[PDB]
């Protein structure tokens, strides 16, 4: 059961490069690329994320790929980059220019094939291969067209696997470019339809959790991007140790999606704590399913308070009893019992894994489906429309040849997915 | 008798493991020829500069 | 007594080099040809008679021949560990192979070659006094196994006569594949062993890499498990003439028992406690199970499903601790299973043979040590579907005359092909014929 | 910044580069001991052997010729210089690679004691894998220019590895070397003489009257008229080495090579002893008093 | 079983000197002639290309020919050229003048009968004669003209002989000569009706394979004549070593053409692997299959997916199993099945030796037979019927002596071979 990795664009990239530092650390590979652990537990799957080269050597199986190789010479030249193999970097000579046209027209289609084939090698490796995990930002340029042209391709010819996106989607408030809806509007519509289950993270919330929760004075990419590979390594984590109720990828996606459009989530990571505070608080199951649920700690600007739980997801990490968690979540429905959909009898599912992240007594992951993530599209429609009537920048997109009927279309669709999602919230039913 | 056997199974794993080793330090060696091949270019170059 | 073995070709070759590695183990013959033996009372051991020869100073040489067009192999068996157990005129090579073409070692090359083998199964028929057989080890894909195992046949057949000839065959398997023009040499080789061979055993090498893979713990197995496997089935078969037991079977009774018709002499074989060292000891193995054993198709060691016809007759040979009583229950608890069915006209469908000396174990082999084991040989109409897929390729082939131009080049008329295919076709009806029931024809 | 263990290297490098007593060490032992061949951009392949003189004569030279030597502040400070430029470079550990990179540049450490050669390998431990196999070379130091300029004859594939050089006395633990370890030095190459593939001994001695011995070890085809006196002195015919009374063998043990075996070697694997047991169990089984598993023959 | 080598013209002697030296390292035999060896099995096949001189001496059973004597002095010169037998050198007093007439009628016939001379002095030396192996180019002018002369004098002496080339055709792109066209197209019509097998190489393909797969930075014509000796000494590599499973060059031409004029095959050796990345990757079966397929290792400009496979050989070196060669080539031909010619039902080829090229752990060298051939012989036409129309330079030709029907002849009787190759190629399932 062997997962493939892609990282696309420069948030990709650097993701990417601290994911695979978290990982190889909690399986004790050196950078050197030499096992050097000290349980056999730790060796026993190492093959989901690593192929064996000759010689104790493990390689990590992901596809490194952008359109101008800055961001690739820094990832190589980071603590752990040797490790990657050089084949699996792809790069042109010319960048995307931070639009969507190009990266999904021009060089995507240039490049793309040499993705494919690379794709290709390393999946038909894999035994029995699981499905694909994917990260990329919808605000860039490379990361947007090209991301979602590749995921279409690899689902046109895989599509019995399973696809799974962590996705960064721009902000309202901290903007770093003014062209941040075309791309944004057009990439959701081609995840919609492309994509089986995608994780929505803004930046903002990032910040709110780094700043309010560690009270860091002075955060850097590297924070976000700690707290981002701690809740992707999380979710597969039950996939590869033992543990009292395993699960999978699959029986969360067959558990949390009730019918197919609905496929967005919620994240949340709870053992978050200021190192100035850890000494004042112990860790016990209440306390983790009181962070988890605590909204100061979820990973998006939308407010589940605003919105209904359609179903839930918790994995548990550690050596713990099934009476605590069952009776946690019992009473967590039981007490709180307008914010839960009422039609569905019991929405939450429950997993145990005996291996905790190193350092750590226990821990859990969190994934929600709340109608709530209707409001970070309906602010994105919305300057996208302010922007659209004015013809803002429509030219450099109708010069790479795309016809305006692309963007009501897009815009179209958007729509009727936040619809949706409003239909399915009716509060109340008569 | 079906101890023995084990026991010359076992022996014939120790062996495969020795020609695994050599294969591995055969490889590294012709990763060194390479390098020295393009070390002797970069010289003949700077001679002509 | 004594039996003469010839080895043609490249797996026969092979298969030869496990065949007396075993031989030699099992009787205890040094690799130098020696004997040794430090009790002076008790030498009144002549077993080592069916495959040895002693000479006036003591040293034992074998019954064998080995015949290679290319020097390769019989070089390389020249040079081994074996070197002086052999005569080296007993290792024969020409100078340039037959190229994969039939037509090469039928005609041009084979006829040059053939006399000097005919003298030398001679010389070995002059130091015999009561030869019962020759048993014949090739495979039919190959370009000097098809044309000259054919042609020295032929003249072993006018020669000797009705003395008995038992071929073990290893035949194309129906989709691992190794060349392209197989099919013809296939069935140009079936249609001479179709009149010059008395019994002939059919393997197919995708069947025994399968029983590898699921009943042993090899991942990649190579051509040396085949043939030690083979070569335990040869031993297995012969060893009813060389040691005691209960119920003795001479090589002619196969012959008489098996086969009912004269056409009808292509047999398939089995083997039971096919088991790894770490599995042995978690199992009993009674007669029972190893009985039930020898007829599951996850047994057979050529890729057909017997389920798909009737049995005409079941070999079952015994060795090691076996009691007759046990023997007799097991069979009769086979034939009152529902998925087994025998053809209305033979109600006594077994043969029973139970020998005492147990399966030897080979220092690098792969089985397991038993106390006892059953092999199975068996007539079947199953078989029929074997030559339908050959006759298919074949008939996808010659439709566009695809290499026929290599064979008539080489001296074959374009109307051999035509006769060889309407015999086996012929073949393919005996077998739908002898296989209707009875009762339907009133 | 530089640990206590790193300035007690570079102060070992200076003292033993120091000759007399004077603080002062010429530009010439600069040039002659820094080791081009353990430069790590060198040793990647990225840079010309050849650049790192103009990078030493850029370095040194402006005080070299003004105070006409160098003194030990300014070694320390460009030792300071490397780790700095060490800083930032692409190996995920900093301080073990400015360790052996000093170690092998400034060729400190310990050497086989004659043409000052660096093994690969302890030199008590047995040859491993493939160095039991690959071919060694014989080399003696040259005369015409004096020990401690690195130029050395060599003779190429003359020596099986099926020995242990630990054995050895002191004195000629260096005569011996691999191919990899004469990168470096400078080499002068001598050609061999037509002979068979015959194999030759090597003895010395360690007390006078006492002889020891290293059997087969030199090919025949090594030419005895351009080695030295002494060289060919300690190279002999085998039973001429037997005949000499009072003589030790250095034990040697010779490795499969897993370049040339074939498939068909498989088949006789371990059968005397089994041949010896089925003899042992066949004649207990004729005299009698077998009870299990007995022989049944005729 | 022994061979006897012929090398004409430039090209010819060039990649004869570095083919000599790679046999000679491969079997032990130093530069003066003298055996050094390591194991009797170098010793024991070694007169399948040498011959014995008198206690100990090896020479090269080969005839080394050229019209002005500056490539012999240069190969004489060089690091091996002593090794040569003096009598074997054979060369004129004037230069073709890169002009097939030249070197076909004028200096061809005065040369011709002292290398058949020195030919059969060489062949009936050898107590059983196995094919002959010639290299040369097809666009230079001694090569080509008197190249072809002995192969049909050759082939006349010795009909039931085989008779085995190498040949080197000029890439459209990288001319070096303005007359190509026409000696290539004599050279393919004496070919055709000569030749029992022929390969072809585009020296633009081994910049490609040089460029792209090794990554070199500044090749020349001793990387380019390396990769041509690989593979000139692995298809004789069964001949001379043990195996589990032998083959011949006879028994591959008899299992690669159908039909006698279909006889030109594409050659790649696949354990190339580039300066950086040889820690990252093991030796094995599926890694030797998946780079013998990849069109980037393959030395002619045509590319497989616009032909299809009529037959393929596959000669494997090292201990390794069969089970992973049949079924390998068994899943290769059935997830690709649409470029694989129906009527035969298997299309490959497999053998294996036990005795890999030094400092590898396995290798494998393919020989493939297929239509997109023609592509090359169509592109040759092309440029020959554009300037024979207008007469561009035929009165050099036309003063030798030839006649002008020689040119329609040669023409269309390429054109025949193009559409013998097209009908087979564009066939379907009706
Ligand atoms: N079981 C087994 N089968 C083999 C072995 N070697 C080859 N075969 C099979 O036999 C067929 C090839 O026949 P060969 O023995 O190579 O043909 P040949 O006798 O050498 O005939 P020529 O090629 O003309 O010399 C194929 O089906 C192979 O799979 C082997 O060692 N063991
Ligand atoms: N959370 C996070 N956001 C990032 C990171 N790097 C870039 N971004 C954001 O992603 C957007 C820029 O997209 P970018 O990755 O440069 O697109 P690309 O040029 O196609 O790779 C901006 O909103 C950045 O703030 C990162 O490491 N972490
Ligand atoms: N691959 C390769 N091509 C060569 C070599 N020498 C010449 N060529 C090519 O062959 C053509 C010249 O033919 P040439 O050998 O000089 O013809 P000749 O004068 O009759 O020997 C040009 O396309 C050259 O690029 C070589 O060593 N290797
Ligand atoms: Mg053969």
């Amino acid at each position: 059961r062997e997962i493939v990795c892609v990282q696309a664009g420069q948030c990709g990239n650097q993701i990417g490069s601290k994911f695979w530092e978290v990982i190889s650390d909690e399986h004790g590979v050196d950078p050197t690329g030499t096992y050097q652990g000290d349980s056999d537990l730790q060796l026993e799957r190492i093959n989901v994320y690593f192929d064996e080269a000759t010689g104790g050597r493990y390689v990590p199986r992901s596809v490194l790929i952008d359109l101008e190789p800055g961001t690739m010479d820094s990832v190589r030249a980071g603590p752990y980059g040797q490790i990657f193999r050089p084949d699996n970097f792809i790069f042109g000579q010319s960048g995307a220019g931070n639009n969507w046209a190009k990266g999904h027209y021009t060089e995507g289609a240039e490049l793309i094939d040499s993705v494919l084939d690379v794709c290709c090698k390393e999946a038909e490796s894999c035994d029995c291969l699981q499905g694909f995990q994917i990260c990329h930002s919808l605000g860039g340029g490379t990361g947007s067209g090209m991301g979602t042209l590749l995921i279409s391709k690899l689902r046109e010819q895989y599509p019995d696997r399973i696809m799974m996106t962590f996705s960064i989607i721009p902000s309202p408030k901290v903007s770093d470019t003014v062209v941040e809806p075309y791309n944004t509007t057009l990439s959701v519509h081609q995840l919609v339809e492309n994509s089986d289950e995608s994780m929505c993270i803004d930046n903002e919330a990032l910040y709110d959790i780094c700043f309010r929760t560690l009270k860091l004075t002075t955060p850097t990419f590297g924070d976000l991007n700690h707290l981002v590979s701690a809740v992707v390594s999380g979710v597969t984590c039950c996939l590869r140790f033992p543990g009292q109720l395993n699960s999978d990828l699959r029986k969360l996606a067959v558990n949390l999606v009730p019918f197919p459009r609905l496929h967005f989530f919620m994240m949340g990571f709870a053992p978050l704590t200021s190192r100035g505070s850890q000494q004042y608080r112990g860790l016990s199951v209440p306390e983790l399913t009181q962070q988890m649920f605590d909204a100061k700690n979820m990973m998006q600007a939308a407010d589940p308070r605003h919105g209904r739980y359609l179903t839930a997801s918790a994995l548990f990490r550690g050596r713990m009893s099934t009476k605590e968690v069952d009776e946690q979540m019992l009473n967590v429905q039981n007490k709180n019992s307008s914010y839960f959909i009422e039609w569905i009898p019991n929405n939450i599912k429950s997993s145990v894994c005996d291996i905790p992240p190193k350092g750590l007594k226990m821990a859990v992951t969190f994934i929600g489906n709340n109608t709530c993530i209707q409001e970070m599209f309906r602010r994105v429609g919305e300057q996208f429309t302010l922007m659209f009537r004015r013809k803002a920048f429509l030219h450099w997109y109708t010069g790479e040849g795309m016809d305006e009927m692309e963007f009501t279309e897009a815009e179209s669709n958007m729509n009727d997915l936040v619809s949706e999602y409003q239909q399915y919230q009716d509060a109340t039913i008569e | 008798a079906r101890f023995e056997q084990l026991a010359l199974a076992e022996r014939r794993k120790e062996e495969q493991q020795r020609e695994e080793e050599f294969f591995a330090q055969q490889r590294v060696e012709e990763n060194r020829l390479a390098n020295e091949r393009a070390q002797k270019d970069l010289e003949e170059d700077y001679i002509r500069k | 007594r004594e039996a003469i073995c010839i080895h043609i070709g490249q797996a026969g070759c092979q298969v030869g080099n496990a065949c007396w590695e075993l031989f030699c183990l099992e009787h205890g013959i040094q690799p130098d040809g020696a004997m040794p033996s430090d009790k002076t009372i008790g030498v009144e051991d002549d077993a080592f008679n069916t495959f040895f020869s002693e000479t006036g100073a003591g040293k034992h040489v074998p019954r064998a021949v080995f015949l290679d067009l290319e020097p390769t192999v019989v070089d390389e068996v020249r040079t081994g560990t074996y070197r002086q157990l052999f005569h080296p005129e007993q290792l024969i090579s020409g100078k340039e192979d037959a190229a994969n073409n039939y037509a090469r070692g039928h005609y041009t090359i084979g006829k040059e070659i053939v006399d000097l083998c005919l003298d030398r199964i001679r010389k070995l028929a002059d130091n015999c006094t009561g030869l019962q057989g020759f048993l014949v080890y090739h495979a039919v894909g190959g370009g000097t196994g098809s044309g000259l195992g054919a042609l020295l046949l032929e003249r072993l057949s006018v020669d000797y006569g009705k003395k008995s000839k038992l071929g073990y065959t290893v035949y194309p398997s129906p989709q691992v594949s190794t060349a392209v023009v197989e099919p013809y040499n296939s069935v140009l080789s079936t249609h001479s062993l179709l009149e010059h061979t008395d019994v002939a055993a059919m393997l197919d090498n995708e069947a025994i890499y399968d029983l590898t893979r699921r009943n042993l713990d090899i991942e990649r197995p190579t051509y040396t498990n085949l043939n030690r496997l083979i070569g335990q089935v040869v031993s297995s078969l012969t060893a009813s003439l060389r040691f005691d037991g209960a119920l003795n079977v001479d090589l002619t009774e196969f012959q008489t028992n098996l086969v009912p018709y004269p056409r009808i002499h292509f047999v398939l074989t089995s083997y039971a406690p096919v088991i790894s060292a770490e599995k042995a000891y978690h199992e009993q193995l009674s007669v029972s199970e190893i009985s039930n054993a020898v007829f599951e198709p996850a047994s057979m060691m050529t890729k057909c499903d017997p389920r798909h016809g009737k049995y005409m007759a079941c070999c079952l040979m015994y060795r090691g601790d076996v009691v007759p009583k046990d023997v007799n229950a097991a069979v009769a608890t086979i034939k009152t299973k529902r998925t087994i069915q025998f053809v209305d006209w033979s109600p006594t469908g077994f043969k029973c043979g139970i020998n005492y000396q147990p399966p030897t174990v080979v220092p690098g082999g792969d089985l397991a040590k038993v106390q006892r084991a059953v092999c199975m040989i068996a007539n079947s109409t199953a078989i029929a579907e074997v030559f339908a897929r050959i006759d298919h390729k074949f008939d996808l082939m010659y439709s566009k005359r695809a290499f026929v131009h290599w064979y008539v080049g080489e001296g074959m008329e374009e109307g051999e092909f035509s006769e060889a295919r309407e015999d086996l076709a012929a073949l393919e009806k005996d077998y739908e014929e002898v296989g209707a029931e009875s009762a339907d024809m009133d | 910044m530089v640990t206590p263990e790193q300035a007690a290297l570079i102060e070992g490098a200076f003292r033993s580069m120091d000759r007399d007593g004077t603080g002062l060490v010429r530009l010439e032992d600069i040039f002659r001991v820094f080791d081009d061949s353990r430069h790590p951009r060198v040793r990647d392949g990225e840079l010309a052997p050849a650049a790192t003189r103009d990078m030493l004569m850029h370095q040194f030279g402006a005080t070299a010729q003004a105070h006409g030597g160098v003194s030990f502040d300014v070694f320390m400070r460009f030792h300071e210089r490397m780790a700095e430029d060490a800083a930032v470079a692409k190996v995920n550990d900093k301080e073990l690679f400015l360790t052996d990179t000093i170690i092998g540049v400034w060729r400190l450490g310990t050497l086989l004691q004659p043409t000052l050669i660096r093994p690969l390998f302890p030199v008590n431990v047995r040859p491993s894998g493939l160095y039991a196999t690959q071919y060694m070379s014989l080399v003696w130091v040259d005369e015409v220019a004096g020990p401690g300029s690195f130029v050395v004859h060599v003779v190429r594939d003359v020596v099986r590895p099926i020995f242990s050089r630990g054995d050895l006395p002191p004195q000629l633990r260096g005569m011996f070397a691999y191919p990899t370890e004469l990168a470096g030095m400078k080499i002068i190459e001598e050609r061999l003489q037509i002979a068979t593939q015959r194999w030759l001994d090597f003895v010395w001695e360690y007390e006078e009257g006492k002889h020891a011995a290293v059997p087969g070890i030199i090919s025949a085809r090594v030419d005895p008229d351009t080695l030295p006196q002494y060289l060919r002195d300690m190279i002999v015919e085998h039973d001429v080495a037997k005949a000499i009374p009072s003589l030790f063998f250095v034990p040697t043990s010779v490795a499969v090579n897993p370049m040339y075996k074939r498939s068909s070697e498989e088949y006789g694997y371990g059968v005397p002893e089994e041949v010896k047991r089925m003899s042992r169990w066949k004649d207990l089984t004729y005299s009698g008093q077998a009870c299990g598993l007995i022989y049944h023959g005729r």
